[PDB]
């Protein structure tokens, strides 16, 4: 934009933080893509869209860097409402907030529609996948990207490290995002 | 609404940065 009250909801950022901070491997961030509905102006249409729900960023040229700092100051001024580097993973995390996915489309829409876990481990997996969100993340330094369908949306995890599908992490996501 | 969730997560993102000075 300009340009681009329940339990499970008051507790969302806490559950995202808990996922990241309480995890076996080193994850860079977690994003929750939420279910929203669009209604078409021409017809009666309930279309499922996955939008930005919330996120938790943990973490671990000069031309590009000052482009980034401008945006952050511009955003700062708009939101409220002494300067150091804006890293690639931070930037990817930031820009992710403007992204949306029609159900079935893109890594999260894919994941939700099929009630699926998509686990892309290693740079080869990310780029070889041919999905642009995976390619984007790989560009920005992520070596692992995960989407886990939950009852209210999709949990996205990413890391600049290579991480194989852990059976334990699956249980974590279920405990925290179902029900 | 999605723009609100955006504004909230962004505010928290900024705060965490503003907090490394502090």
């Amino acid at each position: 934009s300009a340009a681009a009250p329940q339990f499970n909801e008051d507790t969302l950022q806490q559950r995202l933080q808990a996922l990241i901070e309480s995890a076996g491997e080193n994850w860079t961030y977690a994003i929750f893509w939420q279910i929203s509905h669009d209604f078409d102006s021409s017809t009666g249409d309930n279309t499922v869209i996955l939008g930005w729900g919330d996120g938790y960023y943990k973490g671990e040229n000069t031309a590009e860097q000052e482009h980034r700092k401008r945006v952050i100051r511009e955003l700062n001024s708009l939101i409220s409402g002494n300067d150091e580097e804006v890293t690639d993973t931070e930037w990817f995390f930031l820009v992710s907030m403007t992204q949306s996915f029609v159900n079935g489309v893109g890594l999260p829409g894919e994941s939700f529609l099929n009630s699926r876990v998509i686990w892309l481990s290693g740079s080869g997996a990310l780029t070889g996948s041919g999905c642009e969100r995976a390619g984007q993340g790989q560009i920005y330094g992520l070596k692992t990207m995960v989407c886990i369908a939950t009852q209210n949306g999709v949990v996205e995890l990413g890391s600049s490290e290579v991480i194989s599908q852990s059976s334990d992490l699956m249980h974590k996501v279920n405990n925290l995002f179902n029900f | 609404s999605v723009p609100q969730a955006r504004k909230a997560s962004l505010a928290r993102f900024l705060e965490k940065r503003k907090e490394r000075l502090m």
